[PDB]
């Protein structure tokens, strides 16, 4: 899109009237998620020093580690973001984050996925189920845009009726990839994803069987809906911080703790 | 780039076109910078922005459109579009003069909820209101990605704030609650009666910077009555230092909205 490499700055910058999270003392809500896994004890492992913390949450397919929020998506929409340091090897589906669960005409669900095939080809896929139908919006990444094993990425989505965007930002090089879907790209608006019935999950979805992720998670943010405009504007302050302190609903660093 | 523009008397009814057409159509467009324009006196909507990206407007005056049907059309209509509008003004000269001439129902209308829009400026001008109306006389809220006047939308915020506790007071001091219409978005509200004198007292006093007070009120209107919707202080006299906002109903059913001020001698 327009901003393909983002270099953040410690200048005296104000962009889009957004409060820079690093410069704020405002008090906000901070909802608490529940850890879930096959074993329900969280495990923490180290992250690269670019993540700005010692450890993050260990993500594996075997234990299905994830963070469940009870909050459901509403018609104004939601933003969800996290640092994920993916371990990438063979065929795999990573569910980076989800609203609800399942995938059918009535699932009322969203999944953002990275799918690696057996040959190493990578696809980014957004799965929408609801309003009587389903849609897969996916694309195969060219070789030079592929995610790299052990590199941290800031991964974000904005999702509301009729309006879905996703972004994947390498925090070491500033290089970003993204897509946005409105209008004729969507088969329906997917209103029923946002009927206050489908809850938010990081690193899997809200069903016990769902695919999860492999690697490490950190700096989980839930906010009310931000445009990609405002998401990108906020990246000029810092590549991994919360998007919009005035819309922040949860933010958990996950440095060996689910608290704050 | 359009720098300096005036677009007036569009959709001119004598020329006999069938249907509504806005003063300005921006359709399927992008990266436009439109500064210092006026749209006024048009027969339908003022500006319709449709299927457009990145429309930038810096200094924009839209007012007194919708002249073919009173209280029906809007100054700017957004449909699947993004825009950034700064230095917006739109004093509705007909509403200000009290002529009763047909004019726009209000400034903005969103036909879709997938628009990303920021609007800053003088959205309601603040003239007296000789016929009790102004620039925005019908307001339709939107779930789109809107930011207006830099205001945080309460539906979208987690910010923590003060929240002062008022004291209920009444002839009996136990509050009673009764059903509200579902458009109020709750099951019950506070039962207001003249018999019990139900009221909420805040100890906060008004200061020179001033105050904003607001509430949903569902009035039961019948015989002659004075409703005190809200007040500052009490009494009414040269030294009461008080404000009251009242609906006054007479025996015949006439309604008066009165603001009483006492103070400064
Ligand atoms: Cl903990």
């Amino acid at each position: 899109g327009d901003n393909n490499i983002i270099n953040p700055t410690n200048s005296d910058l104000s962009i889009n009237g957004l409060v820079n999270y690093s410069k704020t003392g405002l008090q906000t809500m901070n909802e608490t998620p529940t850890f879930d896994g096959v074993s329900t004890t969280p495990v923490y492992v180290s992250v690269p020093s670019s993540v700005g913390q010692v450890n993050g949450l260990r993500l594996s397919q075997a234990n299905k580690d994830k963070l469940l929020y009870s909050r459901t998506a509403g018609p104004e929409g939601i933003t969800m973001a996290a640092v994920i340091v993916p371990t990438i090897s063979g065929a795999e589906v990573f569910n980076f984050m989800a609203i609800g669960s399942g995938f059918s005409d009535t699932s009322n669900s969203l999944h953002l996925q990275l799918v690696i095939d057996a040959s190493g080809k990578q696809t980014i896929a957004l799965l929408l189920g609801g309003d009587g139908t389903t849609q897969i919006l996916s694309g195969d990444l060219p070789n030079d845009l592929k995610l790299q094993s052990g590199v941290p990425y800031h991964i974000a989505i904005g999702a509301k009726p009729g309006y879905f965007w996703w972004s994947i930002l390498n925090i070491q090089t500033g290089k970003r990839i993204r897509r946005s879907f409105r209008g004729a790209y969507l088969a329906v608006p997917f209103n029923s994803i946002f009927g206050l019935t489908s809850s938010l999950t990081f690193f899997s979805d809200s069903n016990a069987g769902g695919d999860a992720c492999s690697g490490v998670g950190a700096k989980v943010y839930v906010g009310m809906f931000s445009s990609e405009n405002d998401y990108v504007a906020s990246r000029y302050y810092n590549l991994i911080n919360p998007v919009d302190p005035t819309k922040l609903i949860s933010y958990r660093i996950l440095d060996s703790s689910i608290h704050h | 780039r359009i720098i300096g523009g005036k677009f007036i008397w569009a959709n001119w009814q004598p020329y006999g076109t069938v249907g509504q057409f806005p003063g300005i159509t921006i359709n399927n467009s992008q990266n436009m910078v439109i500064n210092g324009i006026e749209v006024q006196d048009c027969g339908g909507n003022g500006i319709e922005i449709s299927e457009s990206y990145s429309i930038s407007m810096n200094g924009l005056n839209t007012n007194r459109n919708g002249i073919n049907a009173n209280n029906t059309f809007y100054n700017i209509v957004f449909n699947k579009s993004d825009a950034v509008i700064n230095g917006f003004v739109g004093l509705n000269y007909a509403a200000n003069s009290g002529s009763g001439a047909n004019s726009s129902a209000g400034n903005f209308q969103f036909l879709s909820n997938d628009c990303s829009v920021t609007i800053n400026g003088v959205v309601e001008t603040g003239y007296m209101g000789i016929n009790f109306i102004g620039d925005n006389n019908i307001i339709n809220p939107t779930n789109s990605d809107l930011s207006i006047n830099g205001l945080v939308n309460y539906s979208k915020t987690g910010l923590q704030t003060m929240n002062e506790t008022p004291t209920f007071d009444g002839v009996s001091t136990t509050p009673v609650y009764v059903s509200v219409p579902s458009s109020v978005g709750q099951v019950n509200g506070l039962r207001l009666s003249q018999a019990n004198k139900d009221k909420l007292l805040y100890s906060r006093t008004a200061g020179p910077e001033g105050i904003t007070m607001a509430a949903v009120i569902v009035p039961t209107i019948s015989g002659a009555e004075v409703f005190n919707f809200m007040a500052i202080g009490s009494g009414f006299s040269d030294t009461s230092n008080s404000l009251h906002l009242q609906l006054v109903i007479d025996a015949s059913g006439k309604q008066t909205i009165a603001l009483l001020l006492g103070g400064d001698g």
